[PDB]
RNA sequence: CUGAAUGUGGAGACGUCGGCGCGAGCCCUGGGAGGAGUUAUCUUUUCUUCUUAACAGCUUAUCACCCCGGAAUUGGUUUA
RNA sequence: GAUAAGGAUUGGCUCUAAGGGUCGGGUAGUGAGGGCCUUGGUCACGGCCUUGGCUUGCUACAAUUAACGAUCAACUUAGA
């Protein structure tokens, strides 16, 4: 393994016998960083693809719906020509199957070409004329970041590597590789082409299918989810997370209903549209809907005989429900007894 | 038994696409596939019986028509009957039944006798409206009458030879064994068919692929 | 005492020389299913045991009944 | 599913205490089907019956033992 | 009971065996089969032998994100 060090004392988990440890060391290639609202990420990725010189680039994801949901957008972007060049763009997130992910994988490696990917191509494999490389953001882990910049540099060549960063806690993320003995130079990169328009192009593109909202609202779910199961916990707060930009970033127009939103922080757009108009657009799935619908009050109620069962199932409830009743006869009491 | 038109444009016409389209109802991919993969071999016209005549209670070897009337279709099955029919309403009229099960029926309509060669080795004469003849060794399969002559019949066996037998005799006049070098009279050696030519006399085949032609001319 | 199932054995057994009268003893229960049935049990004794055959079926006790020999006494419960 | 002389083995046949598991009888108790008492007022109330022997057939076991396999990143495990 | 919650707008991480079965992809040219036609001779509207114009096969360009769709068959609230 290219870190066999982090791996320290649980090499023994394998059963070695008569071992040898054995270490290998030798500007390769550049590493930057941007710190950028969040809400203009995707944007500034689009910067750099119709800009910068390269004959591959590598844009990495967190997660698999993500990739999947800005590669359709972005495709959608390129047919109104937003970014005009000869570049050819590709999803491979690791949840496909084999021989699709085995027929993109040499599709790609056999002209400019963009890849989207999770960290399924991170490791190991390696694309020739890989010439930049692109983290979206940080990895989960920061074992794997070194990985993820590390397609590029072979035989010292010329190959750069971007990273993007929510401008809140970003002061802790580059002296924390400087302490694992990797330095950053910062970049300052123009956000090109977004005066107004961008998120509202965002918005009334997700308007026209409902499974584009669910795509984009499930994604940022995912991203809220792998951003929770963080380590450096102290670099990487939810609490001091930029939930608006993030939900701005993905061009939803309501917050989802999570733990992290009720607590830590909806209708982003001010007028707010409803979901009975909401047209799923394909056929089989419109006439669910409309029962679904029709079937409302059925399973409100079946939630709530299930939410009452659960009450009288919890811990010691009969002796919780006498104490409510006597809070509320006693606070009952005393709000006609104080005015009195 | 089917009753059959040699005119195709007679008969009521049956579309296989039919079962499965027209309702639709529950049939499944592979099943729909598997009704397709029947049809490869272009579209041949597909015509259904002018009658089904179903009294047998077992499956039925032999059916003729009536060498005079072309009404009477005499059969006979594995269920030890001969069973005569009226064509015109498509039912049985008359039943005989016999000791063993039947495999081959001729018509001696110039004597009226019917030669029902069994399974028991033995060809049985009936009257249709007695003698039995034996010497055969196995399954009884085919059988033919002499165009020439008014009482000679001709009987081949799954024993490999065929026999030609006089009806007011009991006893075979002649056995003819098939004439092969590489033949084995009880490994590949059967009589499936027999035929009595009126020109070319008698001929025999069976397991053997060769067909065999006997002169059989007085 | 002992429990047969055959019905064959019981009519051997009241065929025997030494043998005094059978018993034919009627039971009104119920079944799994709850609907009430009649059972008979049919016992004679052998020389040192009391074989009981028990059925369950009418029309087998009736045929059992009317299969026992003509010169056996039969206590009827 | 034979087994003499001869030589052995088992049951009979064996100190006391502790907790844990299982079964049966008694006690407690719900429904229902009967019977008895009290009832100025209240009391779905108080008492009592609702049982299954030796023996026989089928089935049912913790412990112990056998076969495969070869274990430290030490595992299994009792209230102990 | 796994999977971040359990009145609310539930959708919830990366990689890593399986996640009920089955079926299905274009536009063009030419061979085949059916269907409506029609034309002669032949046998008392119907045969026989002949004449000219929905299924499938072979080649040529797009699609290979079918990463889609269709159908058959399964399934119900673990709480005291």
């Amino acid at each position: 393994s290219a870190t066999m060090r982090s791996a320290g004392s649980d090499i023994f988990k394998t059963g070695l016998r008569n071992p040898v440890r054995i270490t290998v060391n030798s500007s390769s290639l550049k590493l930057n960083y941007c710190v950028v609202n969040p809400a203009e990420k995707l944007q500034l990725l689009v910067s750099i693809l119709n800009n910068y010189k390269f004959k591959k680039c590598i844009v990495y994801f967190p997660t698999c719906v993500s990739v999947s949901y800005f590669y359709s957008f972005i495709q959608y972007l390129g047919k109104r020509n937003i970014l005009v060049n000869e570049v050819e763009i590709f999803s491979l997130h690791g949840k496909l199957q084999t021989s699709a992910r085995t027929k993109t994988l040499t599709a790609f490696t056999d002209s400019n070409s963009v890849l989207f990917t999770t960290d399924v191509a991170a490791r190991g494999i390696d694309i020739p004329d890989v010439d930049l490389v692109i983290q979206l953001d940080p990895p989960t882990n920061t074992d794997m970041f070194m990985h993820r910049c590390g397609r590029t540099g072979r035989a010292n060549r010329v190959g750069k590597a971007i990273t993007f960063l929510n401008e809140g806690r970003e002061e802790d993320f580059i002296p924390f590789m400087q302490v694992k003995n990797v330095e950053l130079e910062e970049l300052d990169l123009e956000v090109k082409g977004i005066t107004a328009n961008f998120y509202e192009d965002f918005r009334n593109w997700i308007l026209e299918d409902r499974d584009r909202f669910d795509k984009g609202v499930k994604a940022y779910v995912a991203f809220i989810k792998y951003y929770s199961n963080h380590s450096a916990t102290s670099i990487f707060r939810l609490q001091s997370l930029d939930y608006v930009g993030i939900a701005k970033l993905y061009g939803l127009f309501r917050l989802p209903r999570m733990p992290e939103i009720t607590k830590y922080l909806n209708w982003l757009v001010d007028p707010p549209v409803n979901m009975d108009e909401y047209k799923y657009k394909d056929k089989k799935r419109e006439k669910e809907r409309q029962e679904t619908l029709k079937n409302i009050s059925l399973i409100n109620d079946k939630k709530k005989l299930k939410s009452e069962l659960k009450k009288k199932n919890l811990a010691w409830s009969d002796k919780t429900l006498t104490k409510e009743r006597k809070l509320e006869r006693k606070e009952k009491m005393s709000l006609k007894r104080k005015a009195i | 038994i089917g009753f059959w038109s040699t005119i195709y444009k007679e008969m009521t016409v049956v579309d296989p696409l039919e079962d499965i389209n027209n309702p639709n109802n529950k049939i499944s991919t592979a099943a729909r596939k598997r009704r397709k993969l029947t049809m490869k071999d272009g579209t041949i016209r597909r015509r259904a019986p002018l009658s089904l005549l179903e009294s047998h209670t077992a499956p039925v070897e032999q059916v003729i028509f009536d060498s005079t009337d072309n009404t009477v279709g005499y059969s006979v099955s594995q269920d030890h009957t001969i069973k005569t029919w009226d064509l015109v309403t498509a039912r049985c009229i008359d039943t005989r039944t016999t000791s063993y099960s039947l495999l081959s029926i001729a018509q001696l309509s110039t004597l009226n006798l019917l030669a029902c060669g069994s399974s028991a080795r033995h060809i049985t004469l009936h009257d249709p409206r007695q003698q039995q003849l034996i010497g055969h060794k196995n399954f009884v399969s085919s059988l033919d009458t002499c165009p020439e002559n008014e009482y000679i019949l001709c009987s081949g066996s799954h024993d490999g030879t065929v026999k030609v037998w006089d009806v007011r005799s009991t006893s075979p006049m002649y056995t003819i064994t098939r004439e092969d070098k590489s033949v084995q009279k009880g490994v590949n050696d059967k009589v499936f068919a027999v035929k009595w030519a009126e020109k070319v006399g008698i001929i025999s085949a069976g397991q053997d692929k060769k067909i065999q032609i006997n002169k059989a001319d007085n | 005492a002992r429990e047969i199932t055959d019905i064959k054995q019981f009519l051997e057994l009241t065929r025997r020389a030494d043998v005094k009268t059978a018993t034919v003893k009627i039971n009104k229960k119920l079944n799994k299913a709850g609907k009430p049935f009649r059972q008979t049990k049919f016992k004679v004794r052998g020389s040192s045991s009391l074989y009981t055959l028990v059925i369950n079926d009418a029309g087998k006790a009736k045929k059992l009944i009317q299969s026992l020999p003509p010169t056996l006494k039969v206590n009827r419960l």
